[PDB]
């Protein structure tokens, strides 16, 4: 039968750390989904609609990655757009039927497997309000339509969307739609209306909690003052919030995961059949000096390549080096890491 | 808007075949048009145009209310206002029913 | 005066050119030494801590002297603030530019080679009218200006507060090497 | 087998002269990224990610050719993109997988070769927004198709390598506004070192995207070339130019020599222009056409010898019979 | 020009028969002569240089395409529309 919402969570913590609000509300939609597609549609049964989500969370928090991890469970077809490469209908760039047209590439061009797919937006903050706005409210506007129940045109694979083109019908009425993005200055339009208060010696000061705390309560009338249309946002009734990621996120993510950074670095050592080793300070060490540099889960990478470069340059020579250990200093100072034979 | 005259008026589309792209002639002098929109500005031309909100002595003054009754001024629209919304008048005669 | 417009590479910024400058944390202290004029050299001390705590602060010194409190608003500024205050004479540092002057970082105190360096006792504070006792009060304030003045002018320079007395009695105009001498300052640049 | 870091560098010496931290650096990256491409890619294994590599340097540096001499060890495929031919308007996605179409026509479209490939984009630094965004997306893995060989075809660019190279102008003030005490004051700093202590943050203010920077993590720099180097450049590579030309007049009876003058001197001569070995071609094209053009007419010719006069004064090149 | 940058370098190209089967051609040793009056290249060129100057003491200065053509480079045919693997391809610039 269909996963229950515990069993899509469980295969979402083997690739994002914390985010468990969001993961829920991902869990559940998908699995209102799988019982809507597999709802009977005809009779006295009543017509289902889709719930769609909206997925706020700061740069690097896991958005991207939840979709990902998602997508390998689904059984459905999936795609990631990112509206940033959207436009008007009528001018140069991306339209919205590409979605569709990437979305029914993905399932060799079943359009009855595309129809019951899920699409994730990304970057649907940079397509804000704020004459004709051709990259920003007009791609609203169009996904209007999209979103919700519609019968679109889109192009066989081949070219873009003209008169004088061959079109495919596709409807995405049971099409679930993910949308993401990092509103930047919402925590200050969510601090504008919670904390108005009010100037003179007559009037009522209100007291005056970071993005995380502020994007917890997050309400339409920020997201419309922050830029989005309230068409669009009466679509996408379910608002997901991701946590900012800490130090202590960031070194568990440095471990925990199943394909974590120290485990590829492992496995990529384990190659020339040596060990490799953190100390715990060298964790703790590489998550510090990703967030001092406030690069978040990015920089981690760089990190331990830098630090494990000249290591690296020397393995497949090293005969009899049996493990090899990174320090606190090795991560803090430029020193080399321990090589035991 | 331009695009749309001919069409809602009664006209002859040419339109391609059934499958690939000789080319169909409708007719559209019978074809029932029913336009729909959520003009999200308009209630603040309506407004403007029935509320003065003058400022001095002589003016009357009245914006003691901040939110806009759109249900009030939609039920009381007039094509001064879709004209100056965006519409052109040759499209708002097309549409002379306005629910 | 019509102060310059420069344009800095980053996008592009327009600054005026004193603007610029406090961009690379030079502040410059130009004539005399007014309760503006020092608030201004204040905020633009504050205002450097802020950005970096660490880095040195340029304090250009082009001034014939002023108020002593106004002075003194810098120089206590200069000495709280984490960051060294760097200090150079141009043209001259005379009266409390003087002492701006030498109140910078030990070390760092520099001047240009024809600048002109003058150290002297206070003149008036204020004026000294109505009653005797008025005066005497005013007289008694402006003595003890005048022991604080040579006696942070003698830990600047590390010299007994009887040089100091005997040098400040009148103007004493000093070369940038007489300067580097006696205390006021540490190096004078050439290139 | 699979070269080592140290075979590879080795093979890359040959080639290019100099910027020894970032052979050095481009080998580790390219042995494991094609050693990950070798790991039981199934099962409950860790799914294994590569590491692009960041090439700042001048122009005339050679990474470009680091780029092909790496391609040429390892077997691979590889195509030079440059993010200067990708347009801010328009269809960025369209023509930002055309270099999968470039690299698949490069390896008779054999999707197995093209997606282990290698692809240098040239010009990273010119692009300081949507051409970012899509060599992100390209960068990352994913699926794109193009036309066929003459029905379309799938490329899945996840274990494609990505080497991006770009001569950062105004990076090194970017660095110096925060590694020095000032800049305009009377003693305060006025003016590769700096740009091997190059951070995320002097990056991302030079006015690359973030997630552009998460997906480069290895940072190589290039040394400019002095004028040692480019006579080394003139004499010691491959297919060095003197090389070339001793080969063109070796085909026929006549033995071209320079005299070690005329060498310096052309080289200081490519520096002036701030294009590094780029304009050594041009001024030994120029040198040469001297005698290229009359040793046809010339009977009787054994050798020629260039001698710095030719290359800084109108002077022909001396004909010994 | 993809297309023609695809001649230019050694490939083999296939071709209808002499009369009406198709002949497998090696244009690797074909010599490519391209021309053609570049109408924008000299002001691309003059945009990379002719910076001029104010003052004094500073030179101050019709388009001499003349000499703004002999001091060509790769870079300025590239702003122009040309693709740079084929200015590469393209050594010798009369
Ligand atoms: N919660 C998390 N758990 C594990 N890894 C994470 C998490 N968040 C971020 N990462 C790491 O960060 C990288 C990219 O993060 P991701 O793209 O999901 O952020 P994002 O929310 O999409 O950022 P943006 O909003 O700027 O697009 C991934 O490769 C992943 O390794
Ligand atoms: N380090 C080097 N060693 C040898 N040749 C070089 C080097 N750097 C540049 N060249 C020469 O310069 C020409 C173009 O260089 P290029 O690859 O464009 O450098 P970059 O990519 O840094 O601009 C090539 O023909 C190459 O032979
Ligand atoms: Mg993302």
């Amino acid at each position: 039968k269909l996963p229950t919402p515990a069993e899509i969570v469980a295969n979402l913590n083997d690739h994002v750390i914390g985010q468990e609000q969001a993961k829920k509300a991902l869990a559940v939609s998908v699995y209102n989904h799988y019982k809507r597609l597999r709802h009977p549609k005809a009779g006295a049964n009543v017509e289902l609609s889709k719930s769609n989500i909206l997925l706020i969370g700061p740069t690097g928090s896991g958005k991207t990655l939840l979709a990902q991890s998602l997508a390998r469970k689904l059984d459905v077809p999936f795609v990631m757009a990112d509206a940033t490469t959207l436009t008007e209908a009528g001018y140069v760039g991306e339209d919205v039927e590409q979605i569709i047209t990437k979305l029914l590439g993905k399932c060799d061009f079943d359009v009855e497997k595309a129809q019951r797919g899920i699409v994730y937006i990304d970057q649907i903050d940079k397509i804000s309000r704020k004459t004709r706005d051709v990259s920003g409210e007009g791609v609203q506007q169009a996904l209007l339509k999209l979103i919700e129940g519609t019968v679109a045109s889109v192009p066989p694979q081949g070219g873009r969307k003209h008169p004088n083109q061959e079109f495919i019908n596709v409807d995405t009425t049971n099409i679930l739609f993910i949308c993401g993005g990092a509103f930047a200055g919402l925590e200050k339009v969510i601090r504008q209306r919670t904390e108005k208060g009010g100037i003179g010696f007559g009037a009522s000061v209100h007291s005056k909690a970071d993005i995380t705390k502020l994007f917890g309560i997050v309400e339409p009338e920020d997201l419309i003052k922050f830029g989005l249309i309230p068409e669009l946002i009466g679509r996408l009734p379910v608002i997901a919030t991701l946590e900012i990621l800490d130090e202590d996120a960031l070194i568990n993510i440095l471990t925990e995961p199943k394909n974590a950074l120290v485990k590829q670095y492992q496995a990529l050592f384990g190659m020339e059949n040596v060990e490799l080793e953190f100390e715990e300070g060298a964790l703790r060490s590489i998550a510090r000096q990703a967030m001092e540099r406030k690069t978040g889960a990015r920089g981690l990478r760089s990190i331990v390549e830098r630090c494990l470069l000249d290591t690296m340059y020397r393995l497949p020579d090293l005969k009899g080096l049996k493990k090899v250990v990174v320090g606190k200093a090795v991560i803090e100072e430029g020193r080399e890491p321990e090589l035991v034979f | 808007q331009q695009a749309l005259l001919k069409l809602i008026e009664g006209t002859v589309a040419s339109v391609p075949p059934q499958g690939g792209r000789e080319f169909i002639n409708v007719d559209t002098t019978n074809i029932l048009f029913i336009c729909g929109g959520a003009f999200a500005g308009l209630e603040k031309v309506i407004r403007q145009r029935t509320e003065k909100g003058g400022i001095g002595f002589g003016a009357s003054v009245h914006s003691k209310d901040e939110n806009a009754d759109i249900t009030k001024l939609f039920g009381i629209v007039e094509p001064e206002d879709l004209i100056k919304f965006g519409l052109i008048p040759e499209l708002i005669g097309r549409l002379p029913v306005i629910a | 005066y019509l102060v310059p417009t420069v344009i800095e590479q980053s996008g592009e910024r327009a600054f005026d050119i004193y603007s610029r400058l406090l961009k690379e944390r030079i502040v410059f202290l130009v004539g005399p030494v007014t309760d503006e004029s020092a608030n201004l050299v204040v905020a633009q001390l504050l205002f450097l801590e802020s950005e970096n705590p660490d880095k040195d602060i340029f304090f250009y010194i082009n001034s014939p002297g002023g108020s002593v409190t106004a002075g003194m608003s810098i120089y206590d500024t200069m000495n709280f603030i984490k960051p060294d205050v760097s200090t150079l004479c141009l043209g001259q540092a005379a009266s409390m530019g003087a002492f701006l002057l030498s109140a910078g970082e030990k070390g760092k105190r520099f001047a240009l080679p024809n600048s002109r360096i003058m150290i002297h006792q206070p003149l008036i504070s204020g004026g000294l009218g109505g009653q005797a006792s008025d005066i005497e009060i005013h007289a008694r304030e402006l003595l003890k200006i005048k022991e604080k003045l040579n006696r942070l002018m003698a830990k600047h320079c590390d010299r007994d507060l009887a040089d100091l007395e005997r040098d400040t009695d009148r103007d004493n105009f000093m070369s940038a090497e007489e300067a580097k001498e006696y205390g006021l300052i540490d190096q004078i640049l050439e290139n």
